[PDB]
């Protein structure tokens, strides 16, 4: 034994004596042992204010001595080219080591290797830090971390060996990680290394889904060059023979399910194994017993494999599992965005039964907003409870508001400056403001947005907007006017389904003419309105005020964003004349994609395209001709101008206040003012009918590795556009502009990518029936517009 | 009403045919909560009852509640069962 | 698109 | 942006003889900057050199003009496993696992072997059998006659390796083969069966630290090279460490009388005592210039760097004898001293003969 | 842009213990978010000197 | 980027940089003073003063980072209470005062407060304090308030019930919560639990 009188301290610097007492197990006036002592020196370490502790037997005083860890006095850098010091200092408080803390001094080549990791991530594997600490007079380090980082790794070969029926390249073409980029060129990934999982997921996809239900990737080796400038990799694998599938025999815990997974796995026999329709199976089955209650259903499937025949006999393992309840939802870091904001996209109800699902599908539906960096999920069984579960949703807050601008260089718009400000969460309340302005050849638009996205929980948004546009009619390859309209919409979205959804809502518009060169068609607009100005001059002004019900439909079953292979996109847009208004006219566009791949590899699919237009007036008045329909260019018929189908200017004759100096004019007095001169300018109609059918190919002449990248299409183009109030009659002389017989129809090739500029779409069509006075324009193109 | 889109809003307690088929009257809690799992709701006023309430509205009308009531006494045995496997 | 993106407002 | 280490700049050497090109022959687009071993190799007075896309050439030793002209694609055929003859044949490992066997007479294929994975191993060829290490363990042995895969011994391999797959030396019928561990493995000859296998290198952390992704055997004893690991001299028997030294290289050094003529990791030249492996002198002006493997020419030691600058070493001093830009394609892929000619390919195919 | 002398708190909702009816009790309360009646003659609010104090 | 100095002059220095209410400055003086001699006879005063300064200055993430440090190293401290007072304003002005978003503030606030006047009802602050309790017991009631609000939107009327049901548990002398009640009926309304409905009916015709 040992009885202790006192205690006593010797190496106390920051500590209070307080505050290694309340850490000592053995008290003042405590009998203790060798093994009590060993106990408290054991507990005074798990404090982590020590370097090292010795409690020591001094008569009747038991004595602890102590040698404090130093104090962190400063933290400079010095060599970190590719991490800012701020990014660094941020992640050392994060891990312990910070200004004002002591130094785990074990744990300073821990700190060290800890950042090397960071820069082999990226793919400095030359990289290395040190780390200089330096003692100064009162217990204090001053921590150095000398970094040199080096050249960062490039992966100079992708490999495959055993591949007998794909080309190393097909099958490379899918992969995230490129053996080579190009330029002068593709924007196709980088060229760098990491996480290579996951593109060995897809060379089995590539492989399971064409019927190689033995397929086996038997190893992945990653090299290095000694530089470590350099970097290899090889898949090998085996590839089965092509099996049959058999049929489907489901065994386990169904929960008395039988009935409805017997047809779930019903397969027709013949068809070749198909790794993703296992895959649906599996997940039709976790969907089935998610539906009765069950939270976490198991299913595996391992192919009983029959070489005699070549079939497969899927072996499905079904196991419903248990059923948990929901007693809270709750969200961590939401400390901008009201609580409702993150609760609104849960497919989880909370107070009733766990979806293994409907928790992921909610992380999914919260990320996709954008306004958090991360987004965790944590479901935690609730104390004291067999079956209850609390769902935790940890998010870190993402800066939602941005400055945004754009170039793009289109041939039927120019240059396009897209510029503006954003605010995608209104101190946070899912509430997006914003102020757009783009800015083309013919137009100077700029809006104000304020839009909620669930105006009702179910999905419904309320977005108003707030506009002005400027058109100038000369630059837009039309005769000469200048429209100067601003107003205001309230909308209404409403989501129907995953591909479908409605707009509804009411419009304000002042239409502000000017600067109307006088021709026939623009001029019975004008008569109808009850405005008759002068037939031989420049100098005229129509101030418009509108009020309009806006209404459209889009559907969208396109397989993919980018080069759809399969699936129609359908928009329709509507409007009409609240009575009121100055005009009275309807309005209704509609376009069509259709997607109709031909091969299984979908590399050949055959799109077809339709636009159609058609407005006219009401109370005797007529179409607005600034509402009217045009059809020309790379979004319609290509091979022709922009904008140069349909009706022509019948001009009369005028003098502006140009001063005729030594220009081409159309109908000027200075020239010889007869009567009426038909032109080539166009005008557009009140009703439109284009409908194209492209056929896209494979790229025959660029590698394999990345054709797919590019895609090219034979277009067959056809238009029309047409005036309905067309006087045929009274201009007996002057070609008859009501009859939409007169098909313009063109044939070109397309060829589009994304290069650094952006993404880009060459057309080049020669237009084979054309009609009287059209302007052809053979090769088209943008630089993504935006 | 419309055509919105509702997304399916389950509520509450689980309750199969082949479950509420097994409770027989006389029964611990620890027994009954083992029988169907906990309820979601339990009365706090003053009265060990237990509701399983098993309410079911997918997208669109056709919603769907069967509300089985387990009152207890101050001992911790069931002493009444009821249940009603619609609402009208 | 085209130039660039500052996000920080 | 930068590079950790100066590649230490060109020695300004005064040269004590005139480093000449006796010929010259370019082979189609060469290994280019994919890191092989892909080497010429000279047997009887002939040359025997190829490129990576599958172009192999055979020239005369002393004008080093062609003779037959075949090459083995369709699509490219990725040669790496450097160009190796015995018997009658031509041995070249190609990256798409295939093994070409071609006549030294007019150049048809003889045999191909469909091999365990990449064949980036300098075919060695012993008994009556050649040996292919591949880039998945895999040390296959094909039959010399006919290719016949005669047995496979599963080396495993690490999480991250290097590249160069270690040539085997043989010895009594025994295979000593390198490992991508650190491990040096001896194998039968006859079945591939494990004898022993010694680990050579020095593990450092929780980081990645690899071991050598070529041997050599006098007197009973083993002596190989680790990456970081260590210069190590092993009981030929038992393969117990005699003697461990803490330098490491991928390029296979020479044992000549009782010295070890060794290029480090470093590029820096040393000469050591075979016996306890205490050093020499030390040559540390080609830091960092990516040295090749080194050879023995007339008493000196020729290296060559990534700018096509030959080098000449003095084996006694350290010193440096003579200096040339024979190819400023660059250099890597090993040299050859055999015959009284020393011939190199740089990156780019083509083949130098330097005399004088 | 955060609090640096504030006073809004002082105008928040007090705290009036709720009447339970006859055959019918109130759910247990959690001892959690419970408060001390502290005789307290200290300042509130703008009043009361948070600076720290000293000695010697 | 202070220069050496003698201590007493960054210290008249730092200590007039303060009642001049420029604490940027006077942090500068005592952030820099504390790493020079982050022990000493007199060397917890700079230690309050960087803590106060850090606060004013809405340097939350340090003065959180300083206290609890100060606290580890000097539980014993007769100042103690004061540290604690100053924890409690920290979280709490980390929180909204249209108050429901992440509550880890106020309940983190709500405990350092509680701290203070479980161990020291006597201090100077203890009643600044309670009236502080009373604004976040009705905040963090307000919050489960928020969520039974949203609960009775989508319909989900167990949650509705439970969340009510727990308010009564938690925060049942709260405002927040006498106005949640009529929430809990409608629930057990909607779910025809008429039965229970009138029970909390005659809890609201009890009270105010």
């Amino acid at each position: 034994g040992f009885v202790v009188k006192d205690i006593h301290f010797e190496g106390l610097q920051r500590v209070a004596v307080g505050a290694a007492l309340l850490s000592m197990p053995v008290r003042t006036g405590d009998t203790v042992n060798d093994e009590d002592i060993s106990n408290t020196i054991r507990a005074l370490f798990a404090t982590g204010n020590f370097e090292d502790v010795r409690v020591l037997r001094d008569g009747d005083t038991l004595l602890v001595q102590v040698k404090e860890r130093p104090t962190i006095a400063s933290i400079t850098f010095s060599g970190n080219k590719s991490v800012k010091d701020d990014m660094l200092k941020q992640n050392l408080e994060a891990s312990g080591v910070r200004v004002g803390e002591s130094l785990d001094r074990t744990t300073i080549a821990d700190i060290e290797k800890g950042l090397e990791d960071f820069y082999y991530s990226v793919g400095k594997y030359s990289a290395s830090v040190k780390a200089v600490v330096t003692p100064l007079p009162r217990n204090r380090v001053d921590l150095k971390l000398v970094f040199q980082e080096g050249v960062s790794a490039e992966i100079q070969q992708i490999n495959i060996v055993g591949n007998h029926a794909f080309t190393t390249d097909e099958l490379i073409s899918h992969f995230q990680l490129r053996d080579e980029v190009p330029w002068w060129v593709v924007g196709d990934r980088k060229y760098q290394k990491q996480k290579l999982a996951g593109d060995l997921e897809t060379l089995r996809s590539y492989y399971l889904d064409r019927g190689y239900a033995r397929f086996n990737i038997d190893s992945t080796q990653v090299s290095l060059t000694p530089d470590k400038k350099g970097i290899y990799v090889t898949v090998n694998i085996t590839e089965g023979d092509q099996y049959k599938l058999s049929g489907v025999e489901v065994s386990g815990n169904l929960a008395g399910h039988s009935a409805e997974i017997e047809q779930l796995t019903k397969i027709e026999p013949g068809e070749l194994y198909n790794g993703t329709k296992v895959t649906k199976m599996e997940d039709d089955i976790k969907k089935l017993l998610g539906r009765y209650g069950y939270a976490y259903p198991r299913v595996q499937s391992m192919p009983e494999i029959n070489d005699a025949d070549k079939t497969v006999k899927l072996r499905v393992n079904v196991d419903a599992g248990n059923r948990f309840y929901v007693r809270k939802i709750r969200f961590e870091g939401n400390d901008t965005s009201k609580d409702a904001v993150l609760r609104r996209e849960m497919r989880q109800m909370e107070g009733a039964w766990l979806g293994s699902d409907l928790v992921d599908q909610g992380k999914e539906r919260l990320n996709r907003l954008g306004f958090f960096e991360t987004v965790d999920t944590d479901t935690q069984r609730v104390p004291g409870s067999p079956d209850q579960v609390d769902v935790v949703y940890k998010v870190k807050e993402r800066n939602t508001g941005s400055f945004n601008f754009g170039i793009g260089y289109g041939t039927e718009s120019g240059v396009s400056f897209q510029a503006g400000v954003q605010q995608d969460n209104w101190l946070g309340t899912g509430y997006a403001v914003g102020i757009n302005g783009t800015k083309n050849d013919y137009q100077t638009y700029a809006e104000l947005s304020v839009t909620n996205p669930y105006f009702t929980v179910d999905g419904v948004s309320l977005g108003g907007r707030l506009f002005y546009n400027d058109f100038q009619a000369d630059d837009a390859d039309l005769s000469d006017y200048t429209n100067k309209s601003y107003g205001t919409d309230v909308t209404l979205g409403f989501p129907i389904n995953e591909y479908n959804s409605l707009r509804a809502g009411l419009g304000y518009v002042h239409n502000s003419l000017s600067n109307m060169q006088p021709q026939v068609a623009m001029w019975r607009y004008l008569y109808s309105m009850g405005e008759h100005p002068s037939t031989s001059d420049q100098d005229n002004s129509f101030k418009t005020d509108d009020f309009t019900f806006n209404y459209g439909w889009t559907y969208n079953k396109l397989d993919r964003g980018y080069f759809p292979t399969d699936g129609s996109r359908v928009n329709l847009t509507g409007k009409v004349t609240i009575p009121g208004s100055d005009n009275e006219y309807y309005k209704v566009t509609l376009d069509t994609a259709t997607y109709v791949p031909i091969d299984d590899d979908h590399k050949w699919v055959v799109l077809g395209r339709t636009r159609w237009g058609y407005g006219d007036g009401l109370g005797g008045k007529e179409m607005p001709f600034y509402e009217n329909f045009y059809a020309g260019g790379s979004s319609t018929v290509r091979g022709f101008q922009s904008n140069t189908i349909g009706p022509k200017a019948v001009y009369f004759p005028h003098q502006a206040s140009n001063y005729d100096p030594d220009y081409d004019y159309e109908c000027a007095t200075q020239d010889g003012a007869k009567d009426l001169c038909k032109s080539d300018d166009a005008v557009g109609g009140n009703a439109m009918a284009v409908a194209s059918l492209e056929f896209i190919t494979p790229t025959p002449f660029i590698s394999d590795k990345y054709a797919n990248s590019v895609r090219t299409s034979f277009f067959w183009d056809m238009g029309t556009v047409w005036d309905t109030n067309w006087d045929s009659s009274q201009y007996s002389g002057y070609p008859d502009w009501s009859d939409p017989s007169n098909i313009r129809m063109s044939a070109g090739i397309a060829l589009q990518w994304m290069s650094p500029l952006g993404p880009l779409v060459f057309s080049y069509a020669q237009p084979f029936k054309k009609y009287d006075g059209d302007k052809a324009e053979q090769f088209q193109f943008n630089i993504g517009k935006t | 009403e419309r055509v919105v889109y509702r997304p399916d809003i389950n509520q509450g307690n689980y309750l199969t045919a082949n479950d509420v088929s097994k409770i027989r009257v006389g029964m611990t809690q620890q027994q009954v909560a083992y029988a169907l799992g906990t309820p979601l709701m339990s009365d706090p006023f003053g009265t060990n009852t237990w509701f399983y309430v098993f309410r079911q509205q997918p997208g669109h009308e056709g919603v769907t509640q069967q509300t089985l009531t387990l009152t207890f006494n101050s001992s911790g045995v069931l002493t009444n069962i009821d249940n009603k496997p619609a609402l009208s | 698109n085209g130039m660039l993106s500052l996000g920080v407002s | 942006e930068e590079d950790v280490v100066k590649m230490s700049p060109l020695p300004t050497v005064e040269n004590q003889f005139t480093p000449t090109t006796a010929w010259s022959t370019s082979v189609g687009s060469g290994i280019g900057n994919f890191y092989s071993n892909l080497h010429p190799a000279l047997a009887d007075n002939v040359v025997y050199a190829a490129d990576r896309a599958g172009l192999v050439k055979a020239l005369n030793a002393d004008d080093g003009k062609e003779i037959w002209s075949v090459s083995l694609a369709e699509e490219p055929a990725l040669l790496s496993g450097g160009v190796t003859v015995s018997g009658g044949h031509v041995y070249i490992g190609s990256e798409k696992a295939q093994v070409y066997a071609l006549n030294t007479s007019d150049g048809t294929v003889a045999w191909q072997t469909k091999v365990a994975g990449e064949a980036l191993s300098r075919p060695v060829v012993s008994d009556g059998l050649v040996l292919i290490h591949t880039s998945n363990g895999q040390l296959q042995a094909l039959n010399e006659a006919d290719g016949a895969v005669k047995w496979t011994v599963n080396l495993d391999m690490p999480s991250l390796s290097l590249r160069g797959e270690s040539a085997p030396t043989t010895a009594f019928g025994a295979a000593v083969v390198g490992g991508d561990n650190g491990r040096v493995s001896a194998v039968l000859m006859e079945q591939g069966q494990m004898i022993w296998q010694q680990r050579i290198s020095q593990a450092t952390g929780s980081t990645e630290i690899d071991r050598l992704s070529t041997p050599v055997v006098v007197n009973g004893v083993v002596f190989a090279l680790a990456y970081n690991g260590n210069l190590t001299a092993l009981d030929l028997r038992s393969g117990q460490i005699m003697w461990k030294r803490e330098l490491g290289s991928v390029n296979d050094f020479i044992v000549d009388g009782n010295r070890i003529y060794l290029v480090d990791q470093n590029d820096r030249v040393m000469a050591l005592t075979i016996d306890g492996g205490v050093t020499l002198w030390t040559q540390s002006d080609l830091l960092h210039r990516l040295l090749t493997s080194p050879v023995l020419y007339n008493g000196n030691l020729v290296v060559g760097d990534s700018e096509g600058y030959l080098h000449w070493i003095n084996v006694e001093d350290g010193r440096f004898v003579a200096q040339q830009k024979v190819d400023s394609s660059g250099f890597q892929t090993e040299p050859v001293a055999a015959d009284g000619k020393l011939l190199i390919q740089a990156k780019d195919g083509t083949v130098y003969s330097i005399t004088r | 842009r955060q609090v640096s002398g504030d006073e809004a708190y002082l105008e928040a909702a007090p705290l009036a213990e709720l009447h339970a009816p006859a055959g019918m009790i109130l759910p247990v309360t959690s001892g959690d978010y419970a408060i001390p009646v502290t005789n307290g003659s200290g300042a509130v609010g703008k009043a009361l000197d948070i600076r720290p104090p000293a000695q010697p | 980027e202070v220069p050496d100095n003698p201590p007493n002059e960054i210290y008249a220095t730092a200590q007039q940089k303060l009642q001049d209410g420029n604490w940027r400055q006077a942090i500068t003086q005592l952030e820099a003073l504390d790493n020079r001699y982050p022990f000493g006879p007199y060397s917890q005063q700079v230690q309050l003063d960087l803590i106060y300064a850090y606060y004013k200055n809405a340097d939350l993430p340090l003065a959180q980072a300083a206290i609890d440090r100060f606290i580890r190293l000097n539980p014993t401290h007769p100042n103690i209470d004061y540290v604690m007072y100053m924890r409690g304003l920290t979280n709490m002005a980390l929180d909204d005062s249209r108050s429901d978003r992440d509550p880890q503030h106020a309940r983190a606030a709500f405990s350092d407060f509680s701290k203070l006047v479980r161990g020291y009802p006597n201090s100077q602050y203890t009643t600044d304090a309670t009236k502080r309790l009373v604004f976040l017991k009705d905040r963090l009631a307000k919050y489960e308030y928020s969520v039974a609000e949203y609960y009775t939107e989508r319909g989900a009327w167990v949650a509705v019930v439970n969340r009510v049901e727990g308010m009564l548990r938690d925060y049942p002398d709260t405002q927040a919560t006498r106005d949640a009640l009529p929430l809990m009926e409608n629930a057990y309304r909607q779910m025809q639990m008429n039965a229970q409905a009138e029970k909390v009916a005659k809890i609201i015709a009890a009270n105010s």
